[PDB]
């Protein structure tokens, strides 16, 4: 019958080519040297790359209780955080506005001594605000942002808290698209006292696939609702001019995106392919967002884009911390091999 | 009691008596269901899934899908269930071709034998047994070929034995030959139940006329084989599982393996961890809602109470960190175990060529057990000996005769007297001529080892010439006599012809008077006359009874072969001493009268018999002493002598006479010639306790050194066994056995076998094996946690039962020692790096409840997570646990003692689990530092100002903590062959591949729509690729430098074995 012998393939036999690698005191101590030699200059570059970036940051929070009204009152010190190349002389203040109604607003006037060839970029810096909540990520119905009319018992439970008012469908439901910064920022930088004007624009500042999946709604403008805090824009109901159209509306679509942390950024307003000279700015914000909403901080930040964003010394250290430890482990081992002869083997105890 | 029928088919079956069928299978059609349920829900992460799957049945409290768990343990329980099958199909394959022998049945509508199979067969059909064929089922002999009725049955597989069993009938029920006139066999048989006591049977036969008695000198049981006769004929008593000696042996039980054992008890620490972490959760979670309660409004919580959110927090952070426990290691486990089990059964060096029957392991689950061995509990006939005798060497007038003469003692010193070897070619020239001194006496000797003897001589058809001995002693005694030049032919009474090489005459001796063999007298005597008128008497015999039986006056030959048998007996060899004697007739005038009135006496003939034959022994002539050596297999001492180096202590457990193990142990060197042989042979319970604690009193007194317990031997019989073995002190035996370097068992029944073991195994903490042959220790194989059988010779049954099917005894060295100690570390590394490579991933989950105010926001998503140990890190835990050896097979058998390393726990435990599992915490916290650090705000983007957000950064997280547990897989790789450049830098290319592809073609098909545009976010950014370069090795930076320290400066005993074979200098 069969023979029941094994093949004499060197699969089945387990004898294959191998490698053995031994960490040879002549194979590692060069390898820590190499990857030290390699992490010292890109932790060098990294770490001035970093420092080419000159940002200002104004907690306008807190406006409202500590501004005066009739003339314009230095800010403190634990508000403002300043980087520039050069050095400022005068420094930030601030005054709050009454204008009619009780649309209040605060004016920060500051200063640019170091004239940017940089893109600005203008972002918000929002404090303790827990947006990766996990009944906040997923609270949007992902069909009626893309413009279909969806019914009444057809929309997805993630708005559970807010979906249905009196039998009536609410446009943006969730806890997204309910809570949204809503303060309006000025588009363009008022220069005063022998400075001109910086233009600001806020279009093409979200991701380019939000801008193609946020179409115009096809709802029936007697059949939605607002949400409960946008009832202060939105009275008596929508009409049929009162329609915000996700669309152009890069503003929702910025806020749209979850962020990953409680200090996040948000894009606001940016300018390139110009300068930005020495001088005095005025900046208005109209305050209508209320920090006791969520007890954090509302910042204005003023940056121009790196080569990884902003000061951060974060990914320069590591590079730098690395080679701290080749250049160490690396030679408190070559101290023990000149200094500490080992046996060369042949020593088993068996 | 049992009644049976004689003849019939129609009455018998209304008793409901088992069949002539064997079941060695595990699992079967009425019991797979409960047996497999018990198997599998005995371990501790089965149950942890199964209650983890009851968790989710609660509404509200489970987040994602509700069949995520039970429909995964699904899928582990069927695959388990497809292995075991796969496993009880082969066994019951190997099964199937004992049920389907030939077996010739008598038929009553038929009046002829028909030939069946070994299954047909019921209680009370005549069976026609030929000649080497094996015993059916439990016959009682009914006819046979013979004068009277005898038969001869070897029960080599009912007891290691070598001698033939003589087997009768009754008379006027032994007259039925040939297969008519078998119709008047009316009545019936009353026997007791089927019982494993053998040599015991009580009973009659209620025949037509009157009854007959029955006992075990008629009772041929299931195992022996019929020798040197043609045919019998046989009733059937019992059958099936009621064979007395098949009776004990049950279904193949479920045999846990110590790593096993090691693993639920690692699953409990797990088990811990959880429950701190969902208690920390959930303490957190309880304190942000309720003290931040006016800071989290634009949440909408609901508000209730605190016990009624602690329980919901509870419920969720349970499944939410269930993943802690992976569920792909209890499967990755079980294809490891069965592929490295079919490695093992294919390798060359474990293969039979003249049998062609290679290795198998018809049990996957224990092949890890195999480098954890430290009693190994042998077998003597069958197993270490080849069950073949022959005439090795001779002494004559103080001289030895050999074939070949070896290179210990070479040439002969003639101190005194001559001692030493020389070649058989010397003893035929000084045969040739009669001018020596010793022609007469080798004369005298030579028709001596071809007479004096009870051997039938058959001639075949082809002419050879076949020799039938109820002891296969004789029979070699016969053959050496025969091809020394003696060639004995033909025998009947009063008639003895051999022929003689020289001169081709034929000699003719009337053949007298004959003693029988008897246990008392141990010696062979027969008085004749030779062709010229003289009587003469051969005697020979054991020395101890014969030495008692001359007087020295003239033959100073005495001390010589005393030197002789000492120098025989230190190596192995079962020696005889022969004696003639010339007396005249005057004395036989009366010896024939005082020798047949012992056939007068109608009362007590075994009383006279012996007494009859011991008045004729006045002064011997002591002619010499012969040598027949028992062969044993190939390789059986170096295999010892390896297997006693590398630390294991091996015993010998057979059921075979005392005399007959004592020297099986000096030939395979298990024993020595110095050693103190503790033999303890008592016959009540008083005395083997007294001669225990006498033996620990004396052991006690001794402070004990390097020596005293190297030459230490443990002697113990059958019947001193069974009064040792009693629940009521009975450690007195284990504390000497330890002591001793060998232990050796006579005389034990099938059951003691197993008792032996199970005492040995609960009284301690080690790890047995049972090796064996034939199906006299079968519920040894039953009893110890690795099984080994022998496959090919006489006996098969062992090897069906067992775990392991070897052809050889040899083999045990590199099943253990190479094939032992790879898969214990292989099993273990692979999976420890699973342990690591599941936490160094998901613990980022409790390092981000931290920054989510304890909601417990899965950094990644459910499909990506999923992926994880299903596509890119499930190939180098099988090309680790599989196709990796930390040394070459030509170190492990050139170093035994490196076995030891798998003896103790050196690579698997509780304490080195808790060293990779806080390893994944360390690189697990690396990687969340790192990634929160560099992402600070999302401001980590040169693309026109936008940032990245949540799923952007997720992705950043599961890539680098893939490079990490890659890395260390490399790191633990010792070997680097072509299938580990495809497992470990072959996975980190799939994914970065899989990546772009699944993020673009899925979310466009609305399943996982959250990486929509991220491919741009992160391929397509510069700062992405340079965290993959400075986490991994930040976090691998303390393993490569460790490794280095402990190879270097504190190397252990087997990181110098890996240096030896690296520059090949030893
Ligand atoms: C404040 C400033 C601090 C400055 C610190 C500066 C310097 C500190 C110096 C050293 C750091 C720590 C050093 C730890 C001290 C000694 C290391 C002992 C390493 C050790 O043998 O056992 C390991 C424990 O696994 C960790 O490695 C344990 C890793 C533990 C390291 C970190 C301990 C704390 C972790 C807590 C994390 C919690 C973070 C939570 C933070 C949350 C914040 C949000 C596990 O075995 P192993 O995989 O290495 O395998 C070894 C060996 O590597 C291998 O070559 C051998 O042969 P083979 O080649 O054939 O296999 C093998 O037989 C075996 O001997
Ligand atoms: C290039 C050549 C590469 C070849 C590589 C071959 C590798 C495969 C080679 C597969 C060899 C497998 C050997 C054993 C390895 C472990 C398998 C195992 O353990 O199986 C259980 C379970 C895992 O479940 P769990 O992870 O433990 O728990 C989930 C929990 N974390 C949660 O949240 O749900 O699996 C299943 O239940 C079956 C259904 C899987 C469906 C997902 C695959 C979709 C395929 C389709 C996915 C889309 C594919 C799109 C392809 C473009
Ligand atoms: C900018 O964003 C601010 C925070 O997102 C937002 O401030 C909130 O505005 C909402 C909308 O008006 C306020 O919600 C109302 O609160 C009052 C109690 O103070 C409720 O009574 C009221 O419900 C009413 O329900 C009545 C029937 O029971 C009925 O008359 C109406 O249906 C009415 O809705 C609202 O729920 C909320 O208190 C404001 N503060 C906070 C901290 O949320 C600003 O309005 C917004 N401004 C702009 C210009 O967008
Ligand atoms: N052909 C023979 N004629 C006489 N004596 C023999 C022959 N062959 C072997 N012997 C001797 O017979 C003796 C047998 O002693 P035995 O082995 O019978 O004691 P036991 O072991 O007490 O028997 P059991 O244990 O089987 O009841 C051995 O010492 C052996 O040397
Ligand atoms: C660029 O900035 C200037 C300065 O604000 C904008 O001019 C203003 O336009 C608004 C809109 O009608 C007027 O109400 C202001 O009075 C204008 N200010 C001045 C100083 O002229 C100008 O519109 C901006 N450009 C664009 C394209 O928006
Ligand atoms: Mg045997």
């Amino acid at each position: 019958p069969t023979s029941k012998k094994p093949p004499n393939t060197a699969f089945r036999q387990q004898r294959l080519k191998a490698w053995q690698p031994i960490l040879s005191p002549q194979s590692v101590l060069p390898l820590l040297i190499f990857v030290a030699c390699i992490f010292t200059p890109i932790g060098i570059g990294l770490i001035v790359s970093a420092t080419k970036v000159q940002d200002l940051t104004i907690d306008y929070s807190h406006c409202d209780t500590k501004a005066s009204t009739t003339a314009f009152e230095d800010i403190p010190k634990k508000y403002i955080k300043y980087h520039f190349k050069s050095k400022v002389e005068n420094k930030p203040q601030w005054r709050l506005t009454e204008n009619e109604n009780g649309e209040q607003s605060c004016e920060l006037q500051f200063e640019i001594p170091n004239d940017i060839k940089k893109s600005i970029f203008i972002y918000y810096k929002i404090t303790n605000f827990y947006q990766n909540h996990r009944r906040y990520v997923q609270s949007f119905d992902t069909k009626q942002i893309l413009g279909e009319p969806i019914k009444k018992d057809d929309l997805d439970t993630s708005c559970s808290p807010i979906r249905s008012r009196e039998d009536k469908i609410i446009y943006p439901c969730g806890l997204i698209a309910n809570s949204m910064f809503n303060d309006t920022f000025s588009q363009v930088l008022s220069g005063i006292d022998d400075t001109e004007d910086y233009n600001l624009t806020n279009k093409h500042i979200s991701w380019s696939i939000d801008r193609h999946r946020f179409k115009t709604t096809k709802y029936n403008a007697s059949d939605i609702v607002p949400p409960p805090n946008w009832m202060k824009k939105y009275p008596d109901g929508y009409t049929d001019e009162n329609l915000p159209d996700i669309h152009t509306w890069e503003e929702f679509q910025v806020w749209m995106r979850t962020a990953a942390f409680p200090k996040f950024y948000k894009l606001t307003l940016k300018n390139e392919s110009a300068s930005l000279p020495k001088g005095k700015y005025q900046m208005n914000i109209e305050l209508n967002y209320p920090i006791s909403l969520f007890g954090g901080t509302k910042s204005f930040v003023l940056t121009t884009n790196g080569a990884i964003g902003g000061r951060n010394m974060s990914l320069g250290v590591l590079y730098l911390i690395v080679a701290g430890l080749c250049a160490l482990f690396g030679i408190i081992f070559l101290v023990k091999l000149i200094f500490q002869p080992r046996a060369m083997g042949d020593h088993t105890y068996l | 009691p049992r009644v049976i029928h004689i003849n019939d088919s129609l009455a018998n079956s209304s008793f409901g008596y088992s069949d002539n069928h064997i079941s060695t299978t595990k699992y079967n059609f009425a019991t797979f269901l409960p047996k497999f349920l018990f198997q599998e829900f005995s371990k501790y992460a089965n149950l942890f899934f199964l209650c983890t799957s009851a968790i989710q049945q609660v509404p509200h409290v489970s987040p994602t899908n509700r069949y995520t768990t039970i429909g995964t343990l699904l899928v582990v329980l069927i695959v388990s269930a497809m292995k075991e099958c796969i496993e009880d199909i082969k066994r019951a394959n190997s099964d199937k071709e004992l049920n389907n022998s030939t077996a010739e049945i008598f038929s009553e509508a038929h009046d002829d034998f028909v030939e069946k199979r070994w299954i047909d067969i019921r209680v009370g059909d005549i069976i026609r047994v030929k000649s080497e064929e094996p015993i059916p089922a439990d016959t009682i002999i009914l006819s046979s070929s013979e004068p009277e009725g005898l038969c001869y049955i070897e029960t080599a597989n009912l007891d290691g034995e070598t001698n033939l069993k003589i087997k009768q009938s009754r008379v006027e029920t032994a007259k039925f030959i040939d297969v008519k006139t078998l119709k008047n066999m009316n009545g019936k048989v009353v026997s007791e139940q089927p019982n494993s006591s053998l040599y015991t049977y009580e009973g009659t036969m209620t025949l037509n006329d009157r009854q007959i008695p029955l006992s075990p000198d008629q009772m041929i049981l299931r195992g022996a084989t019929l020798r040197n006769t043609a045919w019998i004929f046989g009733l059937v008593i019992f059958t099936g599982h009621e064979t007395k000696l098949l009776r004990n042996a049950t279904a193949t039980p479920i045999k846990r393996t110590a790593v096993e054992k090691i693993i639920n008890r690692q699953i409990i620490a797990l088990f811990t961890v959880l429950i701190v972490l969902i208690l920390i959760s959930s303490i957190g979670n309880v304190i942000m809602s309720t003290a931040d309660a006016k800071h989290l409004s634009y949440l909408y919580l609901e508000g209730t109470n605190k016990a009624g959110l602690f329980f919901k927090d509870f419920l969720t952070f349970w499944i939410l960190f269930s993943n802690l426990v992976p569920i792909s290691l209890f499967v990755t486990v079980e294809l490891i175990k069965y592929y490295q089990a079919f490695m093992i059964g294919s390798d060359l060096d474990l293969y039979y060529e003249k049998t062609d029957t290679p290795t198998v392991v018809r049990t996957s689950s224990l092949v890890e057990e195999l480098g954890q061995i430290e009693y190994i509990f042998s077998d003597k006939t069958g197993t270490l000996t080849r069950n073949i005798m022959e005439f090795k060497s001779c002494s004559i007038a103080g001289h030895c005769y050999i074939d070949k003469i070896p290179e210990d003692k070479t040439a002969t010193v003639e101190d005194g007297i001559e001692v030493g070897y020389r070649k058989f070619d010397d003893l035929k020239k000084k045969l040739n001529d009669p001018s020596d001194e010793d022609s007469p006496i080798i004369n005298d000797f030579l028709t001596l080892l071809a007479t004096c003897h009870t051997v039938i001589p058959e001639f075949q058809s082809d002419g050879s010439i076949k020799y039938q001995a109820a002891s296969p002693d004789e029979g070699a005694l016969v053959q050496g006599g025969a091809d020394l030049g003696y060639k004995f032919i033909i025998r009947k009474p009063n008639s003895v012809t051999v022929l003689l090489e020289e001169t081709g005459e034929e000699k003719e001796y009337q053949l007298l008077n004959i003693c029988e063999f008897n246990s008392t007298r141990k010696r062979m005597s027969a008085i004749f006359r030779f062709p010229d008128g003289s009587i003469k008497l051969f005697c020979k015999g054991a020395d101890t009874v014969i030495l008692e039986r001359l007087d020295d006056e003239a033959n100073q030959y005495v001390e010589a072969t005393m030197r002789h048998l000492e120098d025989y007996a230190s190596e192995g060899l079962r020696t005889l001493c022969l004696a003639m004697r010339d007396i005249s007739e005057g004395e036989y005038e009366e010896w024939n009268s005082i020798y047949n009135e012992a056939a007068t006496t109608l009362d007590n003939r075994a009383e006279k018999l012996d007494e009859a034959a011991n008045l004729i022994e006045k002064n011997l002539i002591l002619i010499g002493a012969t040598a027949i050596e028992d062969k044993l297999q190939d390789g059986v001492p170096e295999t010892i002598h390896t297997l006693q180096e590398a630390g294991i202590k091996i015993w010998v457990l057979t059921g075979d006479r005392q005399e007959t193990a004592i020297n099986i142990g000096m030939s395979c060197r298990l024993l020595s010639e110095d050693m103190n042989l503790l033999i303890i042979n008592e016959e009540t319970r008083d005395d083997t306790e007294r001669n225990l604690l006498e033996k620990i009193n004396a052991l006690n007194e001794h402070q004990l050194s390097t020596h005293d317990m190297n030459t230490l031997a443990l002697v113990i019989d059958g019947k001193s066994l069974g009064f040792a073995l009693e629940p009521e002190l009975e450690d007195y035996l284990l504390t000497v056995a330890k002591l001793c370097k060998a232990v050796i068992c006579c005389r034990v029944s099938p059951l003691q076998k197993a008792l032996v073991v199970k005492m040995v195994k609960r009284k301690s903490s080690s790890l047995l094996l049972a090796i064996g042959d034939g199906a006299n220790d079968v519920s040894m194989i039953q009893a110890a946690h690795v099984g080994v059988g022998i496959s090919g010779m006489e006996g098969m049954q062992a090897a069906r039962s067992a775990d392991i099917a070897v052809g050889q005894f040899k083999f045990l060295k590199k099943l253990l020692l190479v094939h032992g100690s790879w898969s214990y570390q292989r099993i273990s590394v692979a999976i420890l790096y699973s342990f690591y490579k599941n936490t160094a991933l998901y613990m980022t989950q409790f390092w981000y409840v931290f920054a989510n105010a304890f909601s417990g926001q899965s950094i990644m998503e459910s499909w990506t997570m999923s992926f994880y140990n299903l596509f890119f890190t499930v190939w180098p835990p099988f090309v680790i646990g599989v196709f990796d050896q930390f040394v070459s097979s030509r170190l492990l058998e050139r170093y035994p003692q490196l076995y030891k390393l798998g003896q103790k726990g050196q690579f698997f435990s509780v304490y080195i689990f808790w060293g990779w599992i806080i390893n994944g915490f360390f690189h697990s916290a690396i990687v969340f530092i790192g990634t929160i650090l560099i992402y600070r705000y999302g401001f980590a983007l040169n693309m026109h100002g936008e940032l990245a957000d949540h799923w952007s950064w997720g992705v950043t997280v599961y890539t680098t903590s893939v490079i990490i547990v890659l890395g260390k897989a490399a790191l633990v790789t010792n070997q680097w062959t072509k299938f580990t450049l495809i497992a470990i830098p072959g996975s980190l290319l799939f994914w970065l591949i899989f990546f772009p592809i699944y993020a673009s073609i899925f979310p466009h098909a609305n399943i996982s729509r959250e990486y929509y545009g991220v491919v741009k976010h992160t391929y397509g950014s510069g700062v992405f690729w340079l965290t993959l370069i400075v986490l991994p090795i930040f976090a691998l930076v303390r393993d490569f430098l460790w490794k280095y320290y402990k190879r270097m400066y504190e190397p252990e005993t087997y990181h110098v074995i890996q240096e030896m074979q690296k520059y090949n200098i030893s």
